[PDB]
Parts: C-alpha cells; sequence; structure tokens
C-alpha cells in the first residue's frame, strides 16, 4: 500500500497482465489442457479459456493484482525505475509455430522470441524473491482462511504440507511456479521495457541475534588439578570451525568473561588466527574442521605452545612461544571456550 | 607545458601549482593507499570481514586515477623535477590495490577502453625501444627514450605483473587483446635477454626480474603449444577464425611466438649448460633469464598441472610434475654447486629469493638427501664468502 505505482506501469501494465494470462492458459493447454464447456479439474476442463473481456471478472481482478503485486515488489525490492526505449513497442517479432505446438483457436501463443534474452543471475535471484513473496502471500491467505502445516493433506481438516517456508518447500511445486514466474518476468523483460534492477550487492552485520544472552560455554578441568610445576600437554579437536579458544586457565577464571579477555586466562583463538592475553595479537593459522590443536605449558621455563595437526604454530616473529614469560601464581589447567 | 616548451618563454606560468600536485597531492595518495593496502581489496569477498567494503565505482576510480598517471608519467621524466621515483611507487602501491576481477566483471567503458590503451602503449613503447635499440648500435632523443624505457617502463609492467602473480587476480583482465600485447611484451623481453650491449649490461637485474613476474602474470601456457589449443581460455579458440581473418593474427601459436623455444629445448639447454658447468661470465643471460621463467612458471602453473587433478586430465592448461621438479631443480641445485666455486655473484642471492617458495612447494620426504647436502656444502664452502639463507 506504501509504495505508488508509476505512470508507464499504469498504463502498460494492462497489456502486461493479458498477456500473462494468455502465457498461462497457453503453457497449461500445451502440457494438456484441453477446451470444454462443462467446468472440471480433473478432466482437465477450463470454462475459462475466453479472454480476458470474457473471462470471469474475479479471474481478471485475480490477474491485475498479481501483476500488481509483482511490479510493486519489484520497485520494494530497490529498482532504480526509468525508461529504456519504446523500440521494443516500435518492433516486436512474431514467430510461425508448427500446428503440433499450436493450439486449436487462432490466438498467438508466443508474441515474443523468449530464447535470445538470457537473464543476468543478480536478476535471476530477484525472480527468485518474487516466488518467495508470492507463497508468502498465498500462505497467509491460506492461514486467514484458516489453514495449518500438518504432514498429510487433508482439505477436511484444513491441513497442508506446503504451508512450510519456501527453502523448506518441496522441490517440484517450488520449481513449477519458479519457472512460471521466470516466464512471466521473462516476457516482462522481452517487452523491452526492462526495468533497471538495483546492483545486488551484500554487506550486512549478518546475524548476531544468536539464540539465548549466551555468546559461549567455558568448559575447564577442576581447580584441584592445578600443575605449578613440570611439562604438561593436551589435545584439543575441533568437531566445527568457528569462534573456539583453548589454553590454560588460572583457578580464578570467571565463567562469564570471554578467554584472554583478562589477566586470568591464556588461550588461543584460530578463528581470527589470535592469541588472547589482556587482549589480542596475531599468532599462528587458522583451523578447519576435523583441526587437532596440542596445547604445550612448561611450568618451570614458564612458557606456553601450540600445534595444529602436528606442527608448531609460530608467532609474528619467528618464535614459537605463545606467551615468553608468566608467573606461576596458583597454578594453570585446561581450558577451552 | 609539452606545447609551450618549444615556445620561447620557459617560465611556465602554473609550475607553483604543478610543484604543488607534485609535493603534496601524490604523495598523500601514496600515504592514503600504503595505509589502506585491503580495504580496496576487501569488497566483502572475505578479506576484511569487519568490513570496510570498497565500492566498485571507488574501483573504476582507483583505475582510472592509475591508467592517467601512467599517462603523465609516459616521456615526462624530464619535466618531472626528478621525483619519478615518487612516481613509479605510487605506480607499485596502486598496482597492488587494483583488483582486476571486481574491476573486469563491472566496468565503465571509457575506463575500460583507457586501461586497454594504457596497456597497449606501453607495449608499443617497449617494442619501438626494441626496434630503435637493435636497428641502431652507434651512440640525444634515442637515449633519451632508453633512459626513460629502462627507469619507468620496465618497473610498472613489473609491478602489474607481480600484483597479478600475488593476487591470482587479473586473469580476467587479460581476456581479450591484452594478449596480442601481452605477445609483443614477450617478444621483446626475450630479444632484450637474448640480445647483447652496454644497455643490457647495465640493467642485467631489470631484464631478468621483468620476465619472471610476466610469467606469473601470465594465464597461458606458451611453453607447451601442444595442448594448447585445448584449453577453453585460450585466445586461439577465442578468436574463432573470421576475427583472425579481420585482425591481423597468424592464426598458429608457432607463427605468432617464433622467438620462444620449446619447453623441452629449454630444458635441455638447461642440462647441458649444467653438465659444461661453464663460468658465470661467459654466458649470464641464461642463469638470469631463462631462470626466473623455470621458477616462475612451475610457480604459478603447479595447481594447473594435470597431476594435481586427476579428474580434468590432459585439457589443463599446462604439464607439469614433482619429477619434472626433481629434474629442473636438482638441475638447479648441480648449477649453483659446479658455479659456487667460480666468480660466486649476488645472482645466486636473487635465485635464493626468487625460489624460497620452492623449497616450501618441495616435500620434506624429497628434501631429505637432497638440500642436506646443499647444508653441508655451504658450510664446508666457509673458505667462500658467500653464505645462503
Ligand atoms: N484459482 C486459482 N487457480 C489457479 N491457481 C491458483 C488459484 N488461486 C491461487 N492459485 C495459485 O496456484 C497454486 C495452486 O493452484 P491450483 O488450483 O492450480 O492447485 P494445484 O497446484 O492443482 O493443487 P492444490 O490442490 O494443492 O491447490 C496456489 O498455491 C497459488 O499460487
Amino acid at each position: 500500500s506504501q509504495i505508488v505505482l508509476p505512470p508507464h506501469l499504469e498504463r502498460i501494465r494492462e497489456k502486461l497482465a493479458e498477456n500473462i494470462h494468455e502465457l498461462w492458459v497457453m503453457n497449461k493447454i500445451e502440457l494438456g489442457w484441453q477446451y470444454g464447456p462443462v467446468r472440471d479439474d480433473n478432466k482437465r476442463q477450463h470454462p475459462c479459456l475466453v479472454e480476458f473481456s470474457k473471462l470471469p471478472e474475479q479471474e481478471r481482478n485475480y490477474n491485475l493484482q498479481m501483476s500488481l503485486e509483482t511490479l510493486k515488489t519489484l520497485l520494494a525490492l530497490g529498482c532504480h525505475v526509468g525508461i529504456s526505449d519504446e523500440h521494443a513497442e516500435d518492433k516486436v517479432k512474431k514467430m510461425k509455430l508448427p500446428k503440433n505446438y499450436q493450439l486449436t483457436s487462432g490466438y498467438k501463443p508466443a508474441p515474443m522470441d523468449l530464447s535470445f534474452i538470457k537473464l543476468t543471475p543478480s536478476q535471476e535471484a530477484m525472480v527468485d524473491k518474487l516466488a518467495e513473496n508470492a507463497h508468502n502471500v498465498w500462505a497467509r491467505d491460506r492461514i486467514r482462511q484458516g489453514w495449518t502445516y500438518g504432514i498429510q493433506q487433508d482439505v477436511k481438516n484444513r491441513r497442508n504440507p506446503r504451508l512450510v517456508p519456501y527453502t523448506l518447500l518441496d522441490d517440484r511445486t517450488k520449481k513449477s511456479n519458479k519457472d512460471s514466474l521466470r516466464e512471466a518476468v521473462r516476457t516482462l523483460l522481452g517487452y523491452g521495457y526492462n526495468l533497471e534492477a538495483p546492483d545486488q550487492d551484500h554487506a550486512a552485520r549478518a546475524e548476531v541475534c544468536s539464540g539465548t544472552g549466551e555468546r559461549f560455554r567455558i568448559f575447564r578441568a577442576e581447580k584441584t588439578y592445578a600443575v605449578k610445576a613440570g611439562r604438561w600437554y593436551f589435545e584439543f579437536e575441533t568437531v566445527t570451525a568457528g569462534d573456539m579458544r583453548v589454553g590454560w586457565s588460572r583457578p580464578g577464571c570467571q565463567p562469564d568473561q570471554e578467554l584472554g579477555s583478562d589477566e586470568r586466562a591464556f588461550a588461543f583463538d584460530g578463528f581470527k588466527a589470535q592469541r588472547w592475553h589482556q587482549g589480542n595479537e596475531h599468532y599462528g593459522r587458522s583451523w578447519q574442521a576435523g583441526d587437532v590443536v596440542g596445547c604445550m605449558v612448561d611450568m618451570n621455563e614458564h612458557t606456553m605452545m601450540f600445534t595444529l595437526n602436528g606442527e608448531i604454530l609460530l608467532d609474528d616473529s619467528g618464535s614459537e612461544l605463545a606467551f615468553k614469560d608468566f608467573d606461576v601464581g596458583d597454578g594453570f589447567i585446561p581450558v577451552c571456550s | 607545458f609539452d606545447g609551450g616548451s618549444r615556445g620561447k618563454g620557459e617560465h611556465f606560468p602554473y609550475e607553483q601549482e604543478i610543484k604543488f600536485f607534485a609535493k603534496v597531492v601524490l604523495p598523500l595518495i601514496d600515504q592514503y593507499f600504503k595505509n589502506h593496502r585491503l580495504y580496496f581489496l576487501s569488497a566483502a569477498s572475505r578479506p576484511l570481514c569487519s568490513g570496510g567494503h570498497a565500492s566498485n565505482k571507488e574501483k573504476e576510480m582507483v583505475t582510472s586515477l592509475f591508467c592517467k598517471l601512467g599517462v603523465l608519467v609516459r616521456h615526462r621524466i624530464s619535466l618531472f623535477g626528478n621525483d619519478a621515483t615518487s612516481i613509479v611507487n605510487c605506480l607499485h602501491i596502486l598496482g597492488q590495490t587494483l583488483d582486476a576481477r571486481t574491476v573486469m566483471k563491472t566496468g565503465l567503458e571509457s575506463v575500460k577502453s583507457a586501461l586497454r590503451a594504457f596497456l597497449d602503449n606501453a607495449a608499443e613503447d617497449l617494442e619501438k625501444t626494441m626496434e630503435n635499440l637493435k636497428q641502431g648500435q652507434f651512440t640525444k632523443g634515442v637515449t633519451q627514450i632508453i633512459n626513460y624505457t629502462t627507469v619507468a617502463l620496465l618497473p610498472m609492467l613489473s609491478s602489474l605483473f607481480e600484483h597479478i602473480g600475488q593476487h591470482q587476480f587479473g586473469e580476467d583482465l587479460i581476456l581479450e587483446d591484452v594478449q596480442v600485447s601481452c605477445y609483443r611484451i614477450l617478444t621483446s623481453l626475450y630479444a632484450l635477454g637474448t640480445s647483447k650491449s652496454i644497455y643490457v649490461e647495465r640493467q642485467r637485474s631489470a631484464l631478468g626480474e621483468c620476465l619472471a613476474a610476466f610469467a606469473g602474470a601470465f594465464p597461458v601456457a606458451f611453453l607447451e603449444t601442444h595442448l594448447d589449443k585445448h584449453n577453453i581460455y585460450s585466445i586461439y579458440n577465442t578468436k574463432s577464425s573470421r576475427e583472425r581473418a579481420a585482425l591481423s593474427l597468424p592464426t598458429n601459436v608457432e607463427d605468432v611466438c617464433p622467438n620462444i623455444p620449446s619447453l623441452e629445448k629449454l630444458m635441455e639447454e638447461i642440462v647441458e649448460l649444467a653438465e659444461s658447468g661453464i663460468r658465470y661470465t661467459q654466458m649470464p643471460h641464461v642463469m638470469e633469464v631463462i631462470l626466473p621463467m623455470l621458477c616462475s612458471y612451475m610457480s604459478r602453473w603447479w595447481e594447473h598441472g594435470p597431476e594435481n587433478n586427476p579428474e580434468r586430465a590432459e585439457m589443463c592448461c599446462t604439464a607439469l610434475n614433482s619429477e619434472h621438479m626433481n629434474t629442473l631443480l636438482g638441475n638447479i641445485l648441480k648449477i649453483i654447486y659446479n658455479n659456487l666455486g667460480i666468480d660466486e655473484g649476488a645472482w645466486m642471492k636473487r635465485l635464493a629469493v626468487f625460489s624460497q617458495p620452492i623449497i616450501n612447494k618441495v616435500k620434506p620426504q624429497l628434501l631429505k638427501t637432497h638440500f642436506l647436502p646443499l647444508m653441508e656444502k655451504l658450510k664446508k664452502k666457509a673458505a667462500t664468502v658467500v653464505s645462503e639463507e
């Protein structure tokens, strides 16, 4: 409702909507629908085969409103509305079609040679968004009617498995309406009035809205196992790749604070290839899924070392020591966030 | 001022403005681009995931700036008040900040043509350098164009080729009509490295380091022409036949590149001269010109070698193998071994820095008892002042 509809669109769409209805009836009758005065959907019988004027006014209304939401959604997507050329309305190429691909009546089934125009992938993604929007509109209409999702189709209980998110939607139906929308938006392109779509660029904060208020969970050994002398080793296997830190912790580490943000933990961030103690620096490289990180502490020389799949990680310099010097204090225990 | 230079009045009316340009605008450009290497590289392509997106508009403006300042440096070293060093340093930095995939994928056609024109003018500049230097061996326009070429032409092409190679960006940049110029530059640089004169004696190093960058930047294995037709990316496949007939193209790889020898031939002279063990000072040209191609060639087309991909075999652009490596790098080792005793030289330092990644490429089970001889020989030659690594 908030978007307004431009004058070029308002005087060209009537033709667009009749063209889309003609293409719809044509590809249905080509995939095998024949003519019949009696109304039957299983016997593929269409009492609305007639032109838009003799078409039921309610169905003509559905056609106009579907093209409305089509162009209005195209504008809402950020389309750089502009005039391209009147050359396509000047000259248009009608094909000669054999009787086998032809229809019974004398209608022109393919006004434009759809082939030579190839749709840009950026354009293709926007038609995917159009399919998404149309599916959502239909789904909310069903919800207004009272339909709910079910594993099995039952009109008596108003249950429909198709009432699922479009990414979860079944491939056959989604590709069918997807190719129909290909056809509609692509003939819209073929009338030469190609709306200048926005340059699709992605740059975003990218879903910081993680579940719950927890950003991390810290796993550590019991404080009684704190080591104050000797040379110690343990391994940390990364099942996935992401924001995980491993290292050694003081018995005073706080569960709610990130490892290495303060003085009570020495950690290694492999997601950013960083080492953490009262701040972050650059150390080592990044791991992948299945990588194993070996953690090494030496309490009598006060040194810490790390490995990734066996090889020892390096600092910015040639130093092999993650943390050169630290006090023994009350000891250290294995820790991972 | 180029127009008024022939004029009697040599008092340039806007000398103050041009000095402001040179002293301020160019160096601030330098500091900005050097502070921001990667912001221009960060176009949501994963570098600098924290953000710092550089717009497509920003990058074709960067490319147009590069091309226009190259136009300024064209033959204007004399007018520049010795600031050509700063000019070429900015040439470098804009070179590394270039982003060829994005600029070619989306770009404005005047900037397109400006960059193609710039590369064509540079190619024909070095071509006329070739022609005048070889037709005339007698000793000031000729020496002026020669020292302009040596000072500016080689460094800028080297910087462009280097950033292309170290990114792996620029392959789509070299898609059409860039390759004719690239073959012209290839034939020209090969002719410089093959001919002998006091000039190429002066720039021993420049003409031995430009070829290495060109090999890395250039995406077509011109050495292995036997399967070059079968690469789809090949301009030979791209140009159909009608475009051959329209353009001035010999339609044959052997016809368009007759000077450059075959890869097997380079290899067999490398073997012959290694077993010969001649002194560095009878024929330095080979181990300063062919060897950079070995290092850079193989470094660029490992992954393009069929060995790495059993799928898609023999329709890769090249043909590379660990056995090639165990032959050629061992050949390098024999060369350095037998010539350590004679005349030494910093050229071995240059080869070491070029081949620093090659030892990483070679497997550890291929280091043992192969490079360990290098360690024992280098420590045994304490009498020789030369040390490596
Ligand atoms: N009156 C209508 N005629 C045709 N298609 C419609 C109609 N109303 C909506 N549509 C669109 O077509 C889809 C299904 O319409 P149609 O009557 O052809 O059903 P179908 O695919 O045969 O199956 P179903 O029985 O599951 O609805 C709807 O989801 C909607 O996108």
